[PDB]
C-alpha cells in the first residue's frame, strides 16, 4: 500500500535529517560556555539559535515547503521552530535520568539547566512528560522524521495565508505516515498509532503556548534579552 | 522584518 511516491518521501525526510542532525554535537563547542541568576541563558540560547538553523535546513527540504510563498515559509517556521527543536531533541533525551545528553558531561542538560535559563516547572514538567510520552512510543525514525515534517506544515498557525495549499502538503505527509504505519510497523507498537503521535502535535501546541508565555517574560527585561542571540529575537520575538 | 529567517530560506 505504500506507493512509490510515499518511500520517496520518506527516504527525502530522513536524508533532510541526517543532513541537519548532527549526532556528535561537535558545534556545541562554538556555543558560550554552559555554567552551572540565568547562568544556563547564554549557552542554552545559543544551543536553540543553532537549532533553528537545523530545523530551518530540514524544513527547505520536506516535499512541497518550497511551493509556499516565502511568508507562508516564514509563519510556519516561526510558529513550530520550538515545537520542532522539542520533538528534534528527544534524539538525545534519556529515561535513564530524565535529561537530554549531548556527548559529555558539560553538553548533558537536566531539568534544573532549562530552569537556570529561565523557564519554570509550568514549562518544565509537561516539557518532561512529553519527552517521556515520546520516547515511549519508540518510533521508528520514518515515523520521527515525518512528525517533524507533520509538525512544520500546519495549516491552522496563526498567520498563514495560503491555508489550503498547507493543508496539502500535510495531507500527503499524513497519508504516508498513516500508510507507513499500516504496512511496517508491526504490532502491538503499532496500536492507535498515529493517533498517538497526532496527541503528541496536541501535546507541543501547548508547550509551544506556555514556552511564548515564559519567553515573552523573560524577554521583556533587557537584561535578558541581551543574553539571546539575533536569531532567537527575530524567530521568537522582541 | 525577517531578514536572518528569509537569508537562511534562500
Ligand atoms: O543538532 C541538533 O539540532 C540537536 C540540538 O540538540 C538540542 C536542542 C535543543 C535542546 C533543548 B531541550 B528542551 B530542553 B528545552 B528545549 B529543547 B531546547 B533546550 B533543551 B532546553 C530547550 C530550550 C532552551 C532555551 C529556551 C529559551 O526560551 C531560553 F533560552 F530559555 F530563553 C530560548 F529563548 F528559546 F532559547 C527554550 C527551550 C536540547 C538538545
Amino acid at each position: 500500500k505504500l506507493s512509490e511516491e510515499q518511500q520517496h518521501i520518506i527516504a527525502i525526510l530522513l536524508d533532510a535529517h541526517h543532513k541537519t542532525y548532527d549526532p556528535t554535537y561537535a558545534d556545541f563547542r562554538d556555543f558560550r560556555p554552559p555554567v552551572r541568576p540565568l547562568s544556563m541563558l547564554p549557552h542554552l540560547a545559543d544551543l536553540v539559535s543553532y537549532s533553528i538553523q537545523k530545523v530551518i535546513g530540514f524544513a527547505k527540504m520536506i516535499p512541497g515547503f518550497r511551493d509556499l510563498t516565502s511568508d507562508d515559509q516564514i509563519v510556519l517556521l516561526k510558529s513550530s521552530a520550538i515545537e520542532v527543536i522539542m520533538l528534534r531533541s528527544n534524539q538525545s533525551f534519556t529515561m535513564d535520568d530524565m535529561s537530554w545528553d549531548c556527548g559529555s558531561q558539560d553538553y548533558k542538560y537536566d531539568v534544573t539547566d532549562v530552569s537556570k535559563a529561565g523557564h519554570t516547572l509550568e514549562l518544565i514538567e509537561p516539557l518532561i512528560k512529553f519527552q517521556v510520552g515520546l520516547k515511549k512510543l519508540n518510533l521508528h525514525e520514518e515515523e520521527h522524521v515525518l512528525l517533524m515534517a507533520i509538525c512544520i506544515v500546519s495549516p491552522d498557525r496563526p498567520g498563514v495565508q495560503d491555508a489550503k495549499l498547507v493543508e496539502a502538503i500535510q495531507d500527503r505527509l499524513s497519508n504516508t505516515l498513516q500508510t507507513y504505519i499500516r504496512c511496517r510497523h508491526p504490532p502491538p507498537g503499532s496500536h492507535q498509532l498515529y493517533a498517538k503521535m497526532i496527541q503528541k502535535l496536541a501535546d507541543l501546541r501547548s508547550l509551544n503556548e506556555e514556552h511564548s508565555k515564559q519567553y515573552r517574560s523573560l524577554s521583556f527585561q533587557p537584561e535578558n534579552s541581551m543574553k539571546l542571540t539575533p536569531l532567537v529575537l527575530e524567530v521568537f520575538g522582541n | 522584518n525577517h531578514p536572518m529567517l528569509m537569508n537562511l530560506l534562500k
